[PDB]
């Protein structure tokens, strides 16, 4: 419609949650598998979201009229961050844990006793307490999401201004709209651009690991979150 | 990419 | 904040930066254009080029530690740890010229400097830089881009990231005015690890992207989306400095001599 | 951690 609707944005997030629902399959009545590793239940999540994470892109506007092969250079770039902003934003409704799309809550210690707390705390303090104190809404996750979805830098595009202009796009919607919804805070749009240095080094701390829960293998993982795992 | 590039072309 | 105090936060760390710092973007444009009669850069393209442009200082005043003795990548190494070094030491000035900065909790001060440092080397870096090559030693020399890239290991792609980081940030056309503040803002980030009292300093940094805001508007009036633009390449900074931790990581396991400066162990200790 | 250096160079600074 105006480029980038921060309508269409908000349609993307919602049309692929959780919800209502998809909060029972494993945490209250049953649950397929039986995985006894925190990082296993987390690994399943993030595979099983890598699907949903890829109807969310078709939904962001101008995605799917990019070059094919650059959707899939954007996606393959920016899988970790897009997933972890996302369970992290699900999760301010929790208190010291994480909820994972599968339905699954993983509290702190275990995370802190499966060896990978730290990380797993900042997340906590770093992404979802700070998606809390300023309460971002779906709309600002959103395009927060899709700024990082559109990564000009991304090796091998075949027009990484084009990627460039639909992220700038997308700041233009963000302010646009958050002067509208939030008058009383001259420096929010800021607060919210500012909440994606920490998503990236946790996104990059997140991959080491992952390249060390494979370089080892003991009962391996899930395909598709093994596709993307074959490096950029 | 297999699962990737094919969920991205339909 | 009112737009007076606001402009006035904005003069008062422009002087302090420019206190803070020799070699201002100004001043290494002007050098790298052709543009300040006062004895140009010796250009350090091989081998030779960085041996005549290192016993250059022989005949000086011995000042450069460490000298020779073990390849070309080691001189390179020592020489932008020594810049590093200096910087950190620049840079710590500085911040305690943000009003509001001394009065944190100290282990706060240690901390958003801990964090703080190299993402600011590494901003300031470009200013030194263009698409050929980068200025060194207060820009005397003008070590090519080629070169280094033709170091051997890993040694040869330490500075290629910051180049490309460098041609990009560069594009912004940012004086230093604009950078003084940016700077502040980088400093005064509230999502450090290990941070104590975090409303403070997300208080100050405020005030500081208040007031960058109004210094790019008022010095950029054309250029659209700017302060965006801005800001996004403090994400980008965190991945140039995890890539480059990643990379002296990958000395230290390839080379029983590392030996790196105590203040960057310092840093480096438990950092991200 | 302790951060020594860190330390001096925020309380005094640095000689000439
Ligand atoms: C590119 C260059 O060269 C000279 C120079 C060469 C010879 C004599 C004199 C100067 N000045 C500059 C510009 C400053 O360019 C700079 C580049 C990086 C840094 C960060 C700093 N690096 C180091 C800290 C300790 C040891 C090595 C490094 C390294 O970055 C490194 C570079 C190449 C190969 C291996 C390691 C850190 O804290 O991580 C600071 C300044
Ligand atoms: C968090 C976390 C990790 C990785 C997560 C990644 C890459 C994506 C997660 C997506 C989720 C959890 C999506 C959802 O459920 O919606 C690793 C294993 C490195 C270590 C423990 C903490």
């Amino acid at each position: 419609n105006e480029d980038m609707p921060v309508e269409r944005i908000l349609e993307a997030e919602l049309a692929v949650e959780p919800k209502t629902e998809t909060y029972v399959e494993a945490n209250m009545g049953l649950n397929p598998s039986s995985p006894n590793d925190p990082v296993t239940n987390i690994c399943q999540a993030a595979d099983k979201q890598l699907f949903t994470l890829v109807e969310w892109a078709k939904r962001i506007p101008h995605f799917s009229e990019l070059p094919l092969d650059d959707q899939v250079i954007l996606l393959r770039a920016g899988w970790n961050e897009l997933l972890i902003a996302s369970f992290s934003h699900r999760s301010i409704a929790v208190k010291d844990g994480i909820l994972l799309a599968t339905g699954l809550h993983v509290h702190r210690n275990s995370a802190h006793s499966a060896g990978v707390g730290a990380i797993f705390d900042r997340v906590l303090t770093e992404l979802v307490s700070k998606m809390r104190d300023m309460q971002m809404d779906k709309t600002e996750l959103g395009c927060l999401r899709a700024i990082v979805l559109f990564n000009p830098d991304s090796k091998g595009l075949s027009n990484p201004a084009e990627v460039e202009a639909l992220r700038e796009k997308v700041y233009a919607s963000l302010e646009a709209y958050c002067k509208h919804k939030y008058p009383e805070q001259p420096g929010r749009f800021a607060k919210l651009l500012l909440r994606l240095p920490a998503l990236r080094s946790i996104g990059l701390k997140c991959l080491e690991h992952l390249f060390f829960f494979k370089l080892i293998g003991d009962t391996p993982i899930d395909t598709f979150l093994m596709e993307m795992l074959e490096a950029p | 990419h297999k699962i990737l590039h094919r969920l991205l072309q339909e | 904040p009112e737009s007076a105090d606001l402009r006035a936060l904005a003069k008062h760390l422009y002087d302090s930066y420019i206190k803070s710092f020799p070699l201002t973007k100004a001043k290494a444009r002007a050098i790298l254009t052709g543009k300040t009669t006062d004895k140009s850069p010796f250009v350090i393209y091989d081998m030779n080029s960085l041996m005549m442009g290192e016993d250059k200082i022989k005949f000086k005043h011995i000042t450069p530690l460490q000298e020779q003795s073990k390849e070309v990548a080691i001189r390179i190494f020592q020489g932008c740890q020594f810049r590093s070094v200096e910087a950190v030491q620049e840079i710590t000035e500085y911040a305690k010229s943000i009003p509001g900065f001394v009065n944190l909790d100290l282990n706060d001060q240690v901390t958003l400097l801990k964090y703080g440092v190299h993402e600011i080397i590494y901003t300031m870096l470009a200013s030194l830089m263009n698409k050929d090559g980068v200025l060194i030693s207060e820009g005397q020399g003008f070590m090519t881009r080629e070169f280094l890239k033709s170091l051997r290991k890993p040694f040869g792609d330490f500075m290629e990231p910051k180049f490309e980081f460098a041609v990009k940030f560069n594009a912004l056309e940012l004086d230093d005015s604009d950078l003084a503040i940016f700077i502040a803002v980088i400093i005064l980030s509230g999502d450090r690890p290990g941070l104590l009292n975090v409303k403070p300093i997300e208080d100050i940094q405020d005030n500081l992207l208040q007031a960058l805001e109004l210094q790019l508007k008022l010095n950029h009036p054309e250029s659209s989306q700017l302060f965006a633009k801005l800001l996004q390449k403090m994400t980008d900074l965190r991945q140039i400095v995890t890539e480059h931790v990643q990379l002296l990581q990958v000395i230290k396991k390839t080379e029983t001599d590392m030996s790196l400066h105590p203040l960057l162990q310092e840093i480096y200790k438990d950092l991200y």
